[PDB]
RNA sequence: AAAUCCAGGUACGGGUGAAGACACCCGUUAGGCGCAACGGGACGGAAAGACCCCGUGAAGCUUUACUGUAGCUUAAUAUUG
RNA sequence: UUGUGGUAGACGAGCGUUGUAUUGGAGUUGAAGUCAAAGCGUGAGCAUUGGUGGAUCCAAUACAAGUGAGAAUGCCGGCA
RNA sequence: AGGGGUGAAAUUCCAAUCGAAAUCCGUGAUAGCUGGUUCUCGUCGAAAUAGCUUUAAGGCUAGCGUGAGAUCACAAAUAAG
RNA sequence: GUGUAGUGGCGAGCGAAAGCGGAACAGGCCAAACUUAUCAUUAGAUAGGGGUUGUAGGGCUUGCAAUGUGGACUUGAAAACGAUAGAAGAAGCUGUUGGAAAGCAGCGCGCAAAAGGGUGAUAGCCCCGUAUUUGAAAUUGUUUUCAUACCUAGCGAGAUCCCUGAGUAGCUCGGAAAACGUUAUUUUGAGUGAAUCUGCCCAGACCAUUGGGUAAGCCUAAAUACUAAUUAGUGACCGAUAGCGAAACAGUACCGUGAGGGAAAGGUGAAAAGAACCCAGAGAUGGGAGUGAAAUAGAUUCUGAAACCAUAUGCCUACAACGUGUCAGAGCACAUUAAUGUGUGAUGGCGUGCGUUUUGAAGUAUGAGCCGGCGAGUUAUGAUAGCAAGCGUUAGUUAACCAGGAGAUGGGGAGCUGUAGCGAAAGCGAGUUUUAAAAGAGCGUUUGUUUGUUAUUAUAGACCCGAAACGGGUUGAGCUAGUC
RNA sequence: AGUUACUAAGGGCUUAUGGUGGAUGCCUUGGCACUAAUAGGCGAUGAAGGACGUGUUAACCUGCGAUAAGCUUC
């Protein structure tokens, strides 16, 4: 018996177009060049995922980094006064938002001098 | 399929799996040989596994 | 059962199709690689031919035949070892077609063989026998006839 | 199951999809679980007997 | 109306790298979109290449290359003393 | 506890398509298809609803395959 | 009228193509060489070495994977002397 | 039997004859001694009878025993079976939905027919028809029965008197079928050339012996291969890029002078009720109206997906160096397969296509315009190995064929595997071969079979697509060249 | 310098609509393969295959054949 394969080609290609949308010129009629953004889209969000928390990582580095100076204090000379003694288990990210809270980080400055 | 006769006349099957043959040089013309290899030559052999493996399939 | 839940005891194995994956499942052409005559149609050398080299069943010499025409008188042999296991006693022809063991509707001669004593007393009839043979069924009292 | 196969039975019995008649020397396996449900002469009942 | 056409919104210098980059890295410069000319490039378009080399490939031709054979020639034999 | 980069390959485990044999079920109270939709999936896939359709399909088990399309300087039909 | 014709003879023509016409069949001609070979998740995971070969793009055996089985400290690696 | 005996650059590859199991199963007729007539019976020719063969027979001369039996066989009649038109042939209402009931629910009925088809949606009882019973003026086919035919008949006694197939077989040189690539066997192009059955040859050279059938003349149904066609049916075959090339007004249009090649193109609706009529425009046409359950049912006529072309809701862009996206991220618009919502994305972080073949590819390597459809690892037979089952400790097991729903299955042990091997073989045997030597060494020291599936593979085009060519048959001198 | 009303000649994204194009799905007046039988040739009394012609019904197809979409018998 003859068998062809109207059904699952026709809803394959439509789950791989729907798969993207918001694409440039004809990057979303034809299932092929579909497939190929799809195929770079995801292996570029693979390796965002991992370079979005590394930036971000950087960026809260640079904005303690900012307050940091703006008290007179380096960053390596904090994190060693963080490290070296007065044991303290506080992430880098969470130090940032005790800078949008005022006295808060300027708290921890004023403790961390002893 | 069709077992070739060349094959089936220079080798003579033996139970558990194995084959039969004489060796080369034996009753050619080898007057330049010491008798050690004449009477060496003289009695049968096998062939090794791989070529044991190559005929098997073909017989 | 019904013919609505009939399976076996876990025996349906699995095929190999070489037309569909191109990485996954099997390979794109399994068991053929790249560029090569065993990945081309009509490929397949020969189980003999090795290609370059003089084939094997060539290098070595041949066995002959001293009987030109003939494989042997072939008679039908007779072991005292699996016999005895049999129950039967008093061997002929009539006797070995009972139990399907010689053929009903040709006669071939029947040589006896084997060494080993008998614990029940038998006669056979065959027209070969052997020195063992013989001092195996002279020990159980045995008796054999020489038949043309 | 009928071992005779009588007009009684073969005259009749021609119409219904579901039911039908057969003889001993013609069932198959396929057809016997078919049924669900069978009935059988107790002539032949010896005849199986014998021959397994 | 056409060949072609992986889609593209399609600058340059230096270096770089399958060895000569519209995209790579570093600097430079540049409103969006047409018009009319000009061929610098996009190793452009046009044909699985005829200054080759492998195919234990084809084709045609040649001679003291092999094996033949048409035809020519000689003998025995039959028609036929 | 060891682990879980990976072609060609080796092996294992599965989906889906058409039809067939029981087995039930759905169907002019609107099935197949189709489009759209801000679902379920470890994967091919599977769903729910809304517009178009006016006649057949779906489920649990095996069976048999012209069975699963991105290239083949391809083929057809249509359109830049 | 094609292992042919015609040729003041260039390999010129023989229905736009002629170093041998076109057409049909053998003929799914052969093709160590091109290109292509489509469902999906899991475990392991190599080579470009040797020998032979009218062999050099090829083909075999061995070395080098994988699957099943066996080897129980005599076995093979990792250390020191 | 068997992939056996063998055959072959002893390579590719080729491959029987026996026997057995089976399907069916009948053997007869001329010439040739003699004999009869007519040929001036010098006839040698035309006819007549007999004789048809080897457990040799026939012919010559005498004897009985019987009109036996068969046909493949001449013509009439009868019987039966049919075939080419046929006929008869049962059983339902009510209600709802719905345009339409035939569906769906309540109560029914027939059924040797609840095979099929059509009927305003999915009918055992609406219809045709289906089982069953049955029918033939004529043309015919088959078998059986009788008679008409044709031909057709068993056993002897004497006796070597005669006959039993001529350019005939072998022989020599060259050719062909036999598995053999030419050897017994058969055939023949050329030369050679006997026997009268007592003899001739056969048994893979050849003679002797042993046994067999009698060569040089003819005919013969039966099992067997096929299907254009008729009749019926069936199909785990196609359903309009497939399947015959042609679902149709296809071998058509067309291509080329010809031979030849060669397509594509089905669907309104329950029924045309196919749009009366009005409006705008010289007109096709469209909008209303009309029929219809529905004009996304309108003659471009089932559904109309994507590439493609425009339209509109909202958002965004005119200092912008970009494999066009990805992650955060402002405003705006809204509010949803009820979700820590979606669409738009001014900005920042990051940045080299997809298969291919390649040591190495974003490439200045190639292939792709896109979308849609079609479009490449099977089957037959045999082998080896794995997985699982039946079976059994003298096993397993069927092939063809007969029986039957173009069904398993039963009947079918023929044969095959293993049950003892060693050796080239004779031959021997738990031993065998080499052997002076049972030394030593090599091989044995019984330990299964048919299946279903999977993997590879041997022959068949054997994953798919792609040559320049070869040979065989055809058609071309109208173009051109030559000749008349 | 800059926030920033109005900007879109045009284009981009999502959504929805219309046309183009007939893929998909339904069935089909037909195709192929076989089973059971029959039948396995026609023909100089003119074949098969054709040309031509025959209409109230043009034209095509079909049937037919100076008796022309047919005639006679049973």
């Amino acid at each position: 018996m003859r068998i062809k394969g109207g059904k699952q080609t026709r809803v394959r290609r439509k789950k791989w177009l729907k798969q993207a949308s918001g694409s440039f010129g004809t990057r979303h009629a034809s299932y092929k060049v579909a497939k190929q953004t799809v195929i770079q889209a995801a292996k570029y969000a693979y390796r965002d995922r991992r370079n979005k928390k590394r930036d971000f990582r950087s960026l809260w580095i640079l904005r303690l980094n900012a307050a940091l100076r703006e008290q007179g204090m380096t960053y390596s000379v904090f994190i060693n006064l963080l490290k070296k003694h007065n044991i303290e288990i506080n992430r880098k990210v969470l130090s940032e938002l005790a800078i949008k809270e005022p006295s808060k980080f300027n708290l921890i400055v004023q403790k961390v001098k002893s | 399929m069709k077992v070739k006769s060349a094959a089936k006349k220079r080798f003579k099957l033996t139970k558990s799996g194995q084959i039969k043959r004489k060796h080369a040089y034996t009753s050619h013309l080898a007057p330049h040989k010491t008798t050690k290899q004449k009477r060496h030559l003289r009695k049968q052999g096998t062939v090794s596994a791989s070529d044991f493996k190559r005929i098997g399939n073909l017989i | 059962l019904n013919q609505l839940k009939s399976v076996p005891k876990a025996r349906n194995h699995k095929t190999k199709t070489l037309g569909r994956g191109h990485g996954s499942g099997l390979g794109k052409t399994s068991g053929r690689g790249q560029k090569g005559q065993k990945a081309r149609k009509s490929g397949l050398t020969r189980p003999g031919f090795e290609g370059g080299q003089t084939p094997l069943y060539r290098r070595l010499p041949k066995f002959g035949n001293a009987r030109k025409g003939f494989l042997k008188q072939e008679w039908v042999v007779l072991n005292l070892n699996k016999i005895a296991k049999l129950k039967l006693d008093k061997i002929n022809r009539a006797s070995l077609i009972e139990k399907q063991v010689i053929s009903a509707k040709s006669q071939l001669p029947i040589k006896l063989i084997g060494h080993t004593k008998l614990e029940k007393p038998l006669h056979f009839e065959v027209h070969k026998v052997s020195k063992q043979a013989l001092k195996a069924v002279e020990n159980a009292n045995g008796s054999v006839k020489l038949l043309e | 199951v009928v071992n005779t196969l009588n007009t009684n039975l073969e005259q009749s019995t021609s119409n219904i999809k579901n039911v039908q008649v057969k003889h001993l020397d013609k069932v198959s396996v396929r057809d016997l679980m078919l049924a669900n449900a069978l009935l059988v002469e107790k002539e032949v009942l010896k005849a199986l007997e014998g021959k397994f």
